[PDB]
């Protein structure tokens, strides 16, 4: 039954999913693609409801989509069972620890080698268009498409994502958790149906599962190096402000 | 409380 109740929360919760990415991105209001700065003014016009540098538009409207991701992480974590029973601060830890290996992993889903998906699916950014960009905002993608070009390799779909993204929140080592043991226990039995949920969808794949405890490693080092490119724009861009969330999620980590 | 707090806190 855990399977089950954790897929079925990703789907409640998740307002793009890899099913409706690759709908959209397959055809069947075709994507407007943003591959230079006159059609980002254009996606813009079309749009958003600013005269700051495009590089800072672009960086004010990931936030939000983090933001809003992030709300929606922390309804499908209290959708995890046990979840609800933790100390409010070690919810608080797990979220903050696992929020963004959570979504780079999800963002996967919606990025292909040319560009990914934005604005709910209503644009296509090209990868090109992001390398493009001036320092240091050119830096900031491209890992994160490495990273998806890997993963996507592994073709899960969503109902092994929602497992791994319930055994990436549920996570027994972060920084100052409480009931540690409780929390293990709680990863012991999220990574047990996992194993068996890809055994069941993958049998052609018998070493999927170490291939994505590494992924899991590879994702901690991503965000560690994505956390420091917010600092660097922290601290040395003008009209870079940095929503409150993000910067309590950030702070200390 | 924090803002992930306020999050957590919600019906
Ligand atoms: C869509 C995924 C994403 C997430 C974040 C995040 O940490 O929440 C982020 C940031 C942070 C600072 C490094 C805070 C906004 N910056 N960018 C970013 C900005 C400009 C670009 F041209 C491309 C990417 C970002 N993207």
């Amino acid at each position: 039954s855990l399977a089950k109740r954790i897929y079925e929360a990703y789907l409640k919760n998740f307002n793009m999913n890899k099913v409706k990415a690759r709908v959209i991105l397959s055809g069947k209001n075709p994507p407007f693609v943003i591959h230079d700065m006159e059609t980002l003014c254009m996606a813009e016009k079309t749009l958003v409801a600013q005269n700051k540098e495009a590089e800072v538009r672009i960086f004010h409207c990931c936030q939000c989509t983090s933001v809003e991701t992030v709300t929606e992480l922390t309804e499908f974590a209290k959708a995890i069972p046990g979840f609800a029973n933790l100390d409010l601060n070690d919810q608080v830890t797990l979220l903050k620890y696992g929020v963004y290996e959570a979504i780079f992993a999800m963002l996967s889903s919606v990025m292909n080698k040319d560009g990914m998906l934005v604005a709910y699916g209503n644009g296509f950014i090209t990868r090109e268009f992001l390398k493009s960009l001036r320092k240091p905002f050119c830096d900031i993608m491209e890992p994160k498409f490495d990273f998806a070009m890997k993963f996507n390799a592994l073709e899960l779909d969503d109902s092994d994502i929602s497992l791994f993204v319930a055994a990436i929140i549920c996570c027994g080592d972060r920084p100052g958790l409480l009931n540690v043991g409780h929390i293990e226990k709680m990863q012991e039995g999220i990574v047990h149906v996992l194993r068996l949920h890809l055994q069941s969808n993958h049998p052609d794949d018998i070493f999927l599962f170490p291939k994505l405890l590494q992924k899991m490693a590879d994702l901690r080092q991503l965000v560690t190096e994505h956390a420091q490119l917010v600092q660097i724009i922290k601290k040395t861009e003008s009209d870079a402000a940095l929503h409150p969330l993000l910067q309590e999620i950030y702070r200390d980590m | 409380p924090s803002l992930l707090k306020k999050l957590l806190l919600a019906p």
